[PDB]
Order: structure tokens, then sequence, then C-alpha cells
């Protein structure tokens, strides 16, 4: 496991990123997920590729439902960390990424698991939250798991295309609409006299 | 020379040549410091001069820190430390914003062949630099080289974990104080940390286990668990 | 579409002349720079190269001509003597070239006024390799389109002389073993002799003709490299007479092959001297394709430097050096 950190490291820096995809890992492939999804969640989203990189992993062994699941974590993560337009950018092509990868699936099969807005990611290695009298806080032990069909997933990329028209059409919007909910949105929209995408995403929620 | 060689009779006739007129730093170089062995006079002598040999900074560097060492040969090892501790940190707040007088890896790994050759604590070259202003972030990038170039001197010395304490030592003591590293490079630094703690890992799990060597697995596993909580 | 990205050298040095051959002195001079020798249509040139790779007081390359030689002809192959010393309180500057007369010329210089040479004949083919006996420095060997291989001493007398069976190509000293001589010939076919039973001690087959060089690894005395047709070859001594490894070096023909002085893994082959640019390739074994891939106009010499993992190469009127990584 150690030399697997190591190797899935230097390939990342090397930029040697086929190689890296090319490999059969056989019982390693959770464990070369895990490695390149715990860096994927430590490191800066405009200045790595490693949820790019982990979609072509995903997407060379015909798991569309796990590269869906990424490039949806990767869109949300997007809409909280980066309020530039380069961001809502890359995150409304996440979202399509996401929608492509599940409609290649059956639609038995279609959906994605999420631990509900509102569970804390510790980031792994935050030290434990402790409490006022130093005792460690019991981590709360129902994770709500929410499962996205194919339509909330529309949903949340309807949402996301009309935070980036807004963002094209007045860039110092961006920072707002990054944030803003449906409700908001339709005010910002019609405050800016984009009616018609106010009465789409109007008629989607 | 008037303090160092007070009893050597050509030092009277070089005192007063040095007080009746203003020299050039030519003359002072050839007559007087070469003579003489003043190896930190050379060294701000081709500072002062812009002369730039990498291999002549070395050797002078080497020269200071073998001088000090032999002229604490009557003292405690805990007082010789300290002497050349002083001494390095002195002229190291004059060169470490010039890195061509200022040798940072070379120095690393002489003071750790010295730390090594005395049996002195493996924080001293870590804590020395560091108090010359050395960045954090620099010092680790020196040592990780210094491991990387897998140099046969230690396992001669029977030292082979010796860098990986100074680096254990060096990242435990960010970990203790994170304002160390600017705040705006903080989070950059702490997942090289990371990185290069999980390419430590492997490396000692390839060795011959010893005693030793799963204390400094310990030792890091217990630093990974604590920078994770910093990133 | 992979552009193969050609890298640029390193450095590049300006010559006075075109440069037909180059090689790095292999020995110690005890100078701090590297000794290089390179010859010309009419010249050979010893210059000092210092790096900043081994002197941090050097900015990128400090090369300094120290002295040129009329010679005449078209210098084809150098070999350094390992008496050759700089440092010493008499210097003594001492290499042999081979040239487009079929000749040797022994060098020997103080760098001052004492500038001699002595003219060696015997070839009556065109000499295509020349090397030093490096631990004694006392013996030369050549190799020829003659189908001879040729032993002389510094006095130009022929001490010992092995008949071919095809042209001799390249010829390699055991660097260990004053006595052991490997002699590559074209047909494919590389001979170790001893000098001291005058016998034949073993042979290896090349998988492609013609055979062009050959290299004895310093650093692993049981390596044998060689270009033959468009592969390079690599024999691990004495576990086979086959090739361990045969890879594609060139698409127009490989032309040298040279070992790392500094590296057992690390090698360098050029291809044939096209009508506009040679091709240089770096191989690392653990590596299927070349590290380094690099380009010089009409690519001239090969050689490796002693201490870094640097190699040269002469073309047109310019040196052209490649550092890789280790």
């Amino acid at each position: 496991l150690d030399c697997l950190r190591q190797l899935v490291v230097v390939l990342c820096e090397r930029s040697q990123l086929q190689d890296l995809v090319e490999f059969p890992y056989v019982n390693l492939h959770n464990e070369v997920v895990g490695i390149i999804e715990s860096r994927a969640r430590a490191v800066d989203l405009m200045t790595h590729n490693y949820y790019e990189l982990l979609y072509a992993f995903h997407i060379y062994r015909h798991n569309y439902r796990k590269a869906g699941s990424v490039m949806f974590e990767y869109g949300m993560r997007l809409g909280r960390e980066v309020r530039t337009l380069r961001g809502l950018q890359k995150q409304v092509n996440s979202y399509l990424a996401c929608l492509n990868c599940l409609r290649l699936i059956r639609p038995e099969y279609a959906w994605i698991v999420q631990p509900v807005s509102g569970a804390v990611y510790e980031r792994p290695g935050a030290s434990p939250k402790r409490n006022y009298d130093g005792e460690s806080s019991a981590v709360p032990s129902s994770s709500q798991i929410e499962i996205l069909e194919l339509r909330d997933l529309e949903k949340e990329y309807v949402l996301a295309q009309t935070r980036l028209t807004l963002a094209k059409h007045n860039p110092s919007t961006a920072a707002i609409a990054g944030s803003s909910a449906a409700e908001e949105m339709v005010a910002l929209l019609v405050q800016a006299g984009l009616f018609d995408t106010a009465i789409s995403l109007c008629q989607t929620f | 020379l008037t303090r160092q060689y007070s009893h050597h009779s050509t030092v009277g006739d070089a005192v007063s040549q040095l007080d009746s007129q203003l020299m050039d730093i030519t003359k002072m170089f050839g007559q007087y410091a070469d003579p003489f062995r003043l190896s930190e006079c050379k060294l701000a002598i081709i500072h002062c001069a812009g002369h730039s040999d990498p291999i002549l900074v070395q050797t002078l560097w080497q020269d200071i820190i073998d001088k000090e060492l032999s002229d604490s040969m009557g003292n405690s090892s805990v007082d010789r430390m300290q002497s050349l501790h002083l001494k390095i940190t002195s002229l190291g707040k004059i060169y470490a914003s010039t890195p061509r007088y200022f040798p940072l890896e070379f120095l690393v790994k002489y003071l750790e062949q010295q730390v090594c050759n005395f049996s002195w604590d493996a924080g001293f070259v870590t804590y020395t630099m560091q108090e010359i202003n050395v960045p954090v972030p620099k010092l680790l990038e020196v040592y990780d080289h210094l491991f990387k170039a897998r140099d046969p001197w230690w396992s001669r010395m029977k030292k082979p974990l010796h860098l990986l304490e100074s680096i254990y030592i060096l990242l435990s003591g960010y970990v203790q104080e994170p304002s160390k590293v600017p705040s705006y490079e903080r989070r950059r630094f702490t997942t090289l940390c990371l990185d290069a703690i999980s390419c430590y890992l492997v490396e000692l799990q390839s060795m011959d286990p010893a005693p030793a060597l799963l204390n400094t697995v310990s030792n890091f596993k217990s630093l990974q668990a604590k920078l994770e909580r910093l990133s | 579409m992979k552009q193969d990205s050609a890298s640029n050298a390193t450095y590049t040095v300006d010559c006075e002349d075109y440069v037909h051959v180059v090689e790095f002195n292999p020995f110690d001079s005890g100078e701090a720079g590297s000794l290089l020798a390179y010859g010309g249509i009419s010249y050979v040139v010893i210059a000092s190269c210092r790096f900043q790779e081994e002197d941090s007081t050097v900015e990128g390359i400090e090369f300094k001509t120290l002295k040129t030689f009329h010679h005449g002809e078209r210098v084809v192959a150098i070999a350094w003597s390992p008496e050759t010393r700089c440092d010493a309180l008499l210097p003594l500057l001492r290499f042999a070239t081979a040239a487009g007369d079929k000749k040797i010329r022994i060098f020997t210089s103080d760098f001052q006024d004492k500038n001699e040479y002595k003219v060696i004949e015997g070839h009556s083919g065109y000499i295509n390799d020349l090397v030093f006996c490096s631990p004694e420095g006392t013996d030369i060997a050549s190799v020829g389109d003659d189908h001879t291989c040729r032993i002389w001493d510094l006095d130009g007398k022929q001490i010992a002389m092995f008949i071919l069976r095809s042209p001799g190509m390249s010829v390699a000293w055991h660097p260990e073993g004053a006595f052991k001589l490997m002699v590559a010939e074209k047909t494919g076919t590389i001979r170790f002799y001893d000098l001291t039973t005058h016998q034949a001690i073993l042979s290896l087959e090349s998988v492609q003709v013609p055979l062009m060089s050959a290299d004895w690894c310093v650093r692993n005395t049981l390596r044998i490299g060689a270009v033959a047709g468009n592969d390079w070859i690599i024999w691990e001594m004495p576990r086979s007479s086959y090739p361990q490894d045969n890879k594609p070096a060139h698409a127009d023909r490989a032309r040298m092959f040279r070992w790392s002085k500094c590296n057992e893994n690390v090698f360098a082959t050029t291809g044939y001297p096209g009508k506009m640019k040679s091709q240089i390739a770096i191989h690392h074994l653990a590596h299927p394709q070349p590290i380094l891939i690099g380009t010089a106009p009409v690519g001239s010499g090969l050689s490796w430097h002693r201490r870094l993992p640097l190699c040269v190469v002469g073309g047109y009127r310019k040196l052209f050096f490649w550092l890789t990584e280790m």
C-alpha cells in the first residue's frame, strides 16, 4: 500500500497519466481509487486535474456509475470552493459529463449515492473536533445517505447552467450566483432581465 | 591576527601595515588572508569582490567548521555543539540571503556528518538552519535530496536512519508551530509533507526489521496523522 | 501524432572548424575541468570544459581551448593516454589520432614549447578505431578496413597483429585487464583476445549486420553494448553468447554506441549522418524507449563525460552536449 501510494504520486507528478489508467490493479483497484480520491480531496481544484484523472480511470474500465459519481462530487466542490466564471464553467461541464455517464447506464442503475448536505466530511487527518471540555465529540453515527436519480441531477445541471448564464452576462455576479438557491437565482435572473432562463428555472423547480 | 596570532613574529609588522593605509581586496587576500589561513576573512573577501567559485566557498565553509571544532577540542560535547552553533548562526545570518556564498546542501550534509561523528543531538542542524532563517520548505527539500541520494557514508557509519530522524524533528517542529511556514503556502507544504512521508514509509518497509526502524516507522505514522489534521 | 519532442542540446559550443570526431578524456587529468579533444579537417583541438553541475562557480558551460595541433589530414578517431595529466609540476598531454591517410599519430605536449608527434605506419586500409591500453598507457590498439587489429608501442613498433575475417569497426581494452582486448568486426562478430597467450578467448555474434560500433562497459566489465543495422544490442558475459537485449535504435541505421562512464545502465547511440540531421538517443536499460532524443547537424563522434551523465556529439562547427537525469 505504501509503495502503491508512492507509485500513484510519482506518476501524477511526472504527468504519466496513461500508464496509471492502463495498469490492471488486480485486487488493488479500490486502494488506488481511495488514494487518488484522498489526493483529489486534499488538493486545490484549479491547479491539479485529479478528478478528471479519476473520471478517465473509471471511463477506461467502463465503470460509468463511479465516473458519474466522481464528476458529480467535482461539480459540487467547484460550486462550494471555486466561485469564479471558470469554476462555474468547469462545474457545468462536470455535471454534463455525469449526466452523459448515467445515460450510458441502464435506467434501473442510473443513480448516485451522496452523503446529505451537512455531513461533515472530516478532512482525513483533521484533529478530532474537541468540545469545550477537551473530549473527542462522538462522530454522529448516521451519515444519512441520499440517492440522487437522473431527474435530480438534471435539476442541479440546469441550476449550474443558469448560474453560468448569469455569470457570463455579468462577471461581478459570479460570487453571488455560486451560492444562490433556485428561489434567489430567480430573483437575480429577474434583476438581470433574463426572463426565459428564470421561467425555465421556475418550471424545473 | 591580533587575537589568534599575537605570538607570531610577523603579526606586529602585518598589523602596522594594515593601519598605515587602506588596502585593495587582492592584496588583503594574497598577503594576509591566505598566509594566515583566515577562512572567514577569505569568505568575506570573495563576497565583497562578487567572485563566485562554489568549490572554494565549500572549502572555506569546511575550514571554518573544522577550525571551530579544533579550537573547541578541550571543551565538553555540549559546549562544542553550542560554540559551532553560535559560529554557524552568526555567519549564516550574513550569507543566507546570497545562495552563492551559503552552500546550504553542502552545509547540511557536512554538519549532519559531524553530528554523527560526535554523537550530538540529531535536532542540532535543523535547529541551527531555522535560527539562520532558512525556510522550512527549503530545508526539507535539502534533506529529501540527501536521503534520496543514498550516500553509502550513512550505512558505513552505522547510522542509516539519521537523515530520517532529522526530517522527523524538522516536520515535528512544523506540526507544533505551523506559523513557521507562511499562511499562503501552508496547505501546499502540508500536502508535500504527506507525499514525502508516504515515500519514506515505503522505503523504510524495504529495509531489514530492526527495533530502531520500527520506532522510526511509528514516528512517521504519528507525524502523518498530525499533518492530516493540519491540511 | 506523437511529436517527437527532440530536446535541444543542454549546451552548445562554437568551433573554428568542422567537427569530425570528439572525445572526452576518460582518465583523471587532475584539473577541475574535463579535458576534451575534437578533430577537424586539418587540426586537433584540446580544450577544458567545466559545467555548472560539477562547479557552482560556473554559469552554464565554461569552454577553454588549451591547444590547437596542426594535423594536415582529416581526423577520424582520437584516443587519450592514461598518462595525460595537467595538474602535475610537469604537465603531460598525450593522445593518439587516426586519420584519412591511414596513419596513426601520437601527440605529446607539455602545453608549452615541447610539442612532438610520432607517425605510425603499417595499416593498408582506413583505420576505423584506436585506443590506449588502460592501465599501463604504453600500448595502442587499432582496427581498420585492412582486416587487421594491430598493437603498437609508443615507439610506433608493431608488437602484435591479429588477422580479422572482416573490417575491424571498434576496439576496446578490458577496463581492469591489461592483456584483454575486445575487437568488433563489421560482419557482426565481437572477439576477445588475450595478448599474453595471443589467443581468442571468446566471441559474440550480433543478430543484425553491419556492426558499426561496440563499447565495453567500464562500470560493469560483464556488459558489452553495440549497434548493428538499425538496433542496439547488449550482452551480459559469461552468461550467454546470445544478446540479452536487442531493440530498435534508429530508422536509417545506427552508427555509434557508447556506454556512460558514470552509470552502467545508461548509453547513447547515434544514427547514420543523413543529409541534414543525425539523431542522438540516450537510453536507460530500465526503460523500453530512449529517455532523451536529441539532434545534431551531421553528427560526428560520440563521447561521455567521466563523472557527469553528460554526452557530447560534434556537428558542423559545433559541439552539442546533452545532460540526462541519473
